[PDB]
């Protein structure tokens, strides 16, 4: 576990992990809220 | 188009929208939230970036190979100073005020002349 | 030390012995510690007189043939001047909510600088003008009669409430339905109070 | 001692060797009632199911008998709920319910606590005063008012013979209970109707003719 | 209680993590998880909320899916939801979210208790000090237990080992009812008559989803 | 000691295990209060932000109150700038603000000069001979003509538990000055109203109903209904 937690601490790991969460985010409000571009509230 | 429309979003002749840069004048015509209110929020978020970078490095290089600690992520700890950067700007220029921000040119590693 | 004891040969109290009114209780564990439990019977022995004030306004004017207690205070919706005793008050709910305001939180920063737990609970003094509890053993027995009184009366509160907010008919007249057909009505005749009857 | 056994040559349980209650037969193939708390515990839940099953078949046969006998018009038991609700002094179902519910909490709630502590409802003054005789001599057998005729103070073999006829004819009764849920499930009539069936025609009386019962024996009975 | 002990499977060497101490403990473990005694913790503790969730929401799917049986108007246990927020006095958005906020305490509590043992039990909330103290790992004890049969260590033991033998019961149940009310759309107890109605036919194959038919000869 | 936790079973942080402010928890998850002249400086911003908030939400609540009581004809704190800025004998918006704005600059200066060095605002002979007790007694306790009535010449116990109550009090308006915010941008009316709504409804009028606080849950909402 601690040896796989260790390899999943790596950092192509986490930057992958940070990849999908970013790009979830941001796909997921782009879909939620279509093509915005002017902060109007 | 009903969106870019009733927002202060203005075309000229091509109906194309155009943004205006200025404070000031986007402030007295409505069009701050075009790109004043977006680059305060880009700002906020890349100081957010960088004094989480900068907790990260201060905080894994008092220890034995610090290298490996950059190598291998300390997953816990970095999501601890990931939650603990909401307060970016404070902390920024509390360290600008104490010195702790910057270092002497005294112990900068330096290019000969 | 105890009263009396609800569901008799239940565990013993070792932190519930020489407190007025006791009846064990308390399987909660809520009474522990000693700052806790002394706040907790200030806030049970401030809650059983208001309790008390709220019984008596509602059975007051309800038995008096002046109305109910729920549409007692809808005149300030009406607008209507109102009426205490055959007084004729003429006051209004503005300068009404502003010195009931004023008059308890200056009452109640007077009471919460009491200092000693024992004058927070029972100052006496002004507080007494004749004073019948001057004998340590009828001060006990006033005591443990005034918390029972004290949960009656709170319970009786407890059932206004539900029974108002169950049926708008007033509690006397309740107790009258009551007295005319026990099994014909009561909480389960409604279907509120309960779902599927 | 024991009573006696539920199969002869099997070996008894460890904890029903030795013991001394009424009713005893060994009969516990998963062993449940090991624990002595959880034997307790068990032995008055018997007693209650099977007091309460004694009330049901009593309730069930003896208005019944009447009925049968022409003396009374009690209807059946499975449909008395819907005769009681449409009558004329009808009582709403919701009524009842929490009046029984309250009595039986109570009930229920003076009992256990005196299963958690035997004798701890004795303490003076409590309950009206007389709570000072409540207090429990057996597990499940308090005394006093609920024996006021006094046949609790024979001989201790009279008290055992007393309480295995109890137990032997409350286990009756509940499997007599169970009985007439079963022909309701399946023959949906009386179980006096039920007893005079099987007293007129033995053999079309019984549960392998109903379908319900044994599923797949019909299949087999038409087949000849 | 341990070393020769029944295990999942007779003959297979258990784990070094998974001595036996724990409830239910049968060496268990084909992905190796729960070795450090923090990650033992936190999945002793997962595993025994789920547990007590399953068994509830199984037991309130069965007493509803027998009552409906038996003639009561109940909804079937898919898609009770709707019908629930038809004739709720609360309507979405407000419940769930007041759920969550009633939740919220409870959860962190636990939570805290998990990471900081007896750390709950101080007087914090309400002046709570003997009680609102974990027993165990995942086992608070306390007021969550009022009649105390679990100060015995042996009952307590036993009472662990039928805790979790049922809770993964349930588990397993809660996943039969999902996979056959989407293989038959019928009730657990639907099905259940179905099954003891014609055992030799009625059965998983005979549903049409599960195993699929093409040819169809 | 500490006064509470505000998270129990929580490590507390080091620099306020030790501390002695009043108003402290151990309430601080990203640690900013660990350098001491920060620490000052941020006890002396809440402080300065809780009383303004008092006081705005008592100017906001009281006259409210007594609006939908009947007796008060005051509108609402939403719109009172622009109803007022209307009015005949009303000064200009402008001038209202650059007067302001020079009253705080003056009033700022003094505080930040008091801060910065404690006590040196009673500099002999600086404001009209009243500058004696312009003095800072404790970080954003001044005292002097601040305290007219002479309520803090108490003994420490005492005046520590006012301190107490009074951030206690002031975070409670900080808080409740945010929802006066936001559910007027949410509801679109008063906090009196909303009061009576909630108490009147309080099933069908909470913020989850509404979509402009909780975006999407409205459309999970028609999505159950149909
Ligand atoms: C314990 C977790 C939980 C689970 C497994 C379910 C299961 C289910 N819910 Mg219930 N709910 C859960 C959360 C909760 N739901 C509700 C209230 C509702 C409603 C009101 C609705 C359901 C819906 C559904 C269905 C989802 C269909 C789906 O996703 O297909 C893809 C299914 C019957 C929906 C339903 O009933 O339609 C099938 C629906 O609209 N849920 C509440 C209280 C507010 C919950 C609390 O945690
Ligand atoms: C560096 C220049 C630049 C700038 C200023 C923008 C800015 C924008 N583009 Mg563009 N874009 C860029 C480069 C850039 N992009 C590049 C290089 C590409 C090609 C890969 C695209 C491809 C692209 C597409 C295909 C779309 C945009 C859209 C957008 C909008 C952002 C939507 C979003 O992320 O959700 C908003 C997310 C947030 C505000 C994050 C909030 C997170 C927390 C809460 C803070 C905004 C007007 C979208 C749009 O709306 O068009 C107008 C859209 O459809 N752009
Ligand atoms: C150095 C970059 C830059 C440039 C070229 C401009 C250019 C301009 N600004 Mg801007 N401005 C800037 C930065 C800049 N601004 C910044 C950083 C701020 C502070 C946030 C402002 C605040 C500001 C205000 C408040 C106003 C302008 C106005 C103007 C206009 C006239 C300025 C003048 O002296 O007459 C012109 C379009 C004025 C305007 O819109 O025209 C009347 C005006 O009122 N500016
Ligand atoms: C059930 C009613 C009841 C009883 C028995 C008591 C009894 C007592 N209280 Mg209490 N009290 C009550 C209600 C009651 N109180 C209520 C409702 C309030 C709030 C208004 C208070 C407020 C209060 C304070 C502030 C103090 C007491 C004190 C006392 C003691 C004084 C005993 C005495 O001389 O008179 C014996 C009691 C009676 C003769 C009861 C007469 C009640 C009349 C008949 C009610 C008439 C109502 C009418 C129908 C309308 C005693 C322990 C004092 C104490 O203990 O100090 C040492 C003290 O300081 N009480
Ligand atoms: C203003 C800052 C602040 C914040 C952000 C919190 C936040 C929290 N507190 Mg805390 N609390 C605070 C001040 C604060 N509190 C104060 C001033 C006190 C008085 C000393 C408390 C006393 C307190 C207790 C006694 C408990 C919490 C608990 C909680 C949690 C409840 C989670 C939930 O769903 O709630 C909705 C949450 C993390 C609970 C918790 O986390 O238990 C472990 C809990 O039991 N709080
Ligand atoms: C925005 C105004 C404001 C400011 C400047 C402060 C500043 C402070 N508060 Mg406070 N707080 C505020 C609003 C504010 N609070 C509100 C609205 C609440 C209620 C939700 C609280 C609830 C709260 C608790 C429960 C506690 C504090 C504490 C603190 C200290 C923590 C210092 C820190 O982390 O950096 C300052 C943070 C920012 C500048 C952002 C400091 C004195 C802690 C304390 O007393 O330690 C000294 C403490 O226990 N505050
Ligand atoms: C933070 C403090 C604060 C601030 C900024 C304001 C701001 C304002 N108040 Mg004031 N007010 C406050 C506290 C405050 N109030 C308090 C504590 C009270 C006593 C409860 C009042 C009672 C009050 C009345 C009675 C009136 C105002 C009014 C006004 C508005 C015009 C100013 C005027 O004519 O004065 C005066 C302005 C928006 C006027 C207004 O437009 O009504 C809203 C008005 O008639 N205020
Ligand atoms: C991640 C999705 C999401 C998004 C995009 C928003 C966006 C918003 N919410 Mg919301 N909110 C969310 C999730 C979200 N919320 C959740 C999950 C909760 C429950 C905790 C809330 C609880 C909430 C409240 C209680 C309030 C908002 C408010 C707001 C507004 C503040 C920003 C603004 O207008 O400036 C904005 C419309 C505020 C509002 O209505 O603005 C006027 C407000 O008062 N939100
Ligand atoms: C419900 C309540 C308290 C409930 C407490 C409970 C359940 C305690 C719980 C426990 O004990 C249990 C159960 C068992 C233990 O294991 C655990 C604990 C924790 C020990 C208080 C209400 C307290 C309620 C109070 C004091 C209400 C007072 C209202 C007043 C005075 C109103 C005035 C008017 O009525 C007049 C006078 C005249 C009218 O015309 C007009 C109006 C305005 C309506
Ligand atoms: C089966 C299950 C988990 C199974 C996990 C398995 C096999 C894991 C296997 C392994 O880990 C081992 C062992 C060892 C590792 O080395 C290898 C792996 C492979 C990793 C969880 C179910 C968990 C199931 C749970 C918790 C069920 C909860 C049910 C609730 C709450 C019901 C609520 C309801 O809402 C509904 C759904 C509908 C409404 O009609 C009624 C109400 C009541 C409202």
């Amino acid at each position: 576990m601690k040896d796989f937690t260790t390899y999943l601490s790596t950092a192509p790991v986490v930057g992958l992990g940070w990849a999908i969460f970013t790009s979830g985010l941001l796909i997921e409000i782009n879909r939620f809220f279509p093509d915005p571009l002017v902060f109007s509230f | 188009f009903k969106n870019y429309a009733k927002a202060g979003l203005l075309c000229g002749n091509d109906g194309l929208p155009h943004l205006i840069s200025d404070p000031g004048l986007a402030l007295r015509f409505n069009h701050a939230g075009e790109v004043f209110i977006p680059t305060f929020g880009f700002l906020y978020v890349a100081g957010y970036i960088g004094h989480v970078g900068r907790q990260y490095i201060i905080k894994s290089k008092e220890d034995a190979k610090p290298t490996d600690k950059e190598i291998i992520l300390d997953v816990p700890l970095a999501l601890q100073l990931a939650f603990q950067g909401w307060a970016w700007p404070l902390a920024a220029i509390q360290e600008l005020r104490n010195g702790s921000l910057l270092e002497k040119d005294e112990n900068i590693t330096v290019s000969p002349r | 030390q105890r009263a009396g004891n609800f569901a008799p040969g239940s565990e013993p109290k070792e932190y519930l012995n020489d407190l007025p009114g006791n009846f064990n209780f308390d399987p909660l564990e809520l009474g522990k510690e000693k700052g806790t439990l002394q706040r907790y019977r200030e806030a049970e022995l401030i809650h059983c007189r208001w309790a008390m004030l709220g019984a008596a306004g509602c059975l007051a004017v309800e038995v008096l043939g002046l109305g109910n207690w729920y549409d007692a205070p809808l005149w300030a919706v009406t607008g209507d001047k109102p009426t205490w005793f055959g007084i004729e008050v003429p006051f209004d709910i503005a300068t009404i909510l502003g010195v009931e305001v004023v008059a308890m939180a200056v009452a109640e920063g007077l009471r919460n600088d009491n200092q000693d737990m024992e004058k927070r609970l029972y100052p006496g003094g002004a507080f007494d003008p004749l004073g019948f509890s001057k004998d340590p053993k009828s001060f006990e027995d006033k005591k443990l009669k005034e918390l029972k009184n004290g949960r009656l009366a709170m319970v009786a509160c407890l059932g206004f409430a539900g029974q108002h907010a169950a049926t708008g008919k007033p509690i006397l007249e309740a107790l009258g339905d009551h007295l005319s057909s026990p099994f014909f009505n009561n909480f389960a005749t409604n279907g509120v109070s309960v779902p599927g009857v | 001692n024991m009573n006696g056994n539920w199969l002869p040559g099997s070996q008894t349980p460890a904890h029903l060797k030795d013991l001394k209650m009424a009713g005893n037969f060994g009969f516990d193939p998963l062993n449940l009632g090991a624990e002595p708390e959880a034997l307790r515990w068990y032995q008055q839940a018997e007693l209650v199911h099977s007091r309460t099953a004694m009330m049901a078949v009593a309730g069930i046969l003896i208005p019944g008998l009447f009925t049968k006998l022409g003396a009374l018009n009690v209807p059946q038991w499975y449909e008395a709920g819907k005769v009681y609700i449409e009558g004329e002094g009808a009582i709403p179902f919701g009524t009842l319910l929490m009046s029984t519910l309250f009595s039986y909490a109570f009930v229920e709630g003076k009992r256990w606590q005196d299963f958690r502590n035997p004798g701890s409802q004795a303490e003076p003054g409590t309950f009206f005063g007389l709570e000072g005789m409540f207090k429990g001599t057996d597990n499940g057998y308090p005394g006093g008012i609920f024996d006021p005729l006094g046949y609790s103070k024979t001989s201790p073999e009279k008290l055992d013979e007393l309480k295995l006829k109890e137990i032997k004819n409350g286990r009756l009764a509940m499997v007599a209970f169970l009985g007439f849920a079963g022909q309701y499930s399946a023959t949906g009539k009386g179980p006096i109707d039920n007893l005079a069936d099987h007293l007129a025609d033995p053999w079309h009386n019984t549960f392998a003719e109903n379908g319900v019962s044994v599923p797949g024996l019909s299949a087999v009975e038409q087949a000849a | 209680a341990g070393a020769d002990r029944p295990l999942w499977s007779p003959g297979s060497q258990p784990p070094a993590w998974l001595d036996g101490s724990l409830a239910g403990d049968y060496g268990f473990d084909p992905l190796h998880l729960s070795e450090e005694p923090e990650m033992r913790k936190w999945m002793v503790q997962a595993e025994l909320v789920h547990a007590r969730w399953a068994m509830l929401g199984v037991a309130g799917i069965l007493f509803t899916s027998i009552a409906a049986k038996n003639g009561a108007p109940f909804p079937d246990w898919y898609d009770a939801g709707k019908e629930a927020i038809k004739t709720s006095p609360a309507p979405l958005g407000s419940l769930i979210f007041t759920e969550l906020l009633l939740f919220g305490w409870v959860e962190t509590k636990r939570l805290y208790d998990l990471r900081n043992p007896g750390s709950q039990g101080d007087g914090s909330f309400l002046g709570i000090t003997d009680g609102l103290k974990g027993k165990e790992n995942g086992y608070p004890g306390g007021l969550f237990d009022p009649m105390g049969m679990s100060k015995n260590e042996a009952s307590f033991k036993e009472a662990k080992v039928k805790e979790i033998k049922n809770g993964r019961l349930a588990m397993l149940a809660f996943v039969g009812f999902i996979a056959q009310h989407h293989a038959t759309h019928k009730s657990p107890i639907d099905n259940l008559v179905d099954h003891v109605a014609d055992p030799f036919h009625v059965t998983f194959a005979t549903n049409g989803v599960s195993v699929p038919h093409f040819t169809e000869f």
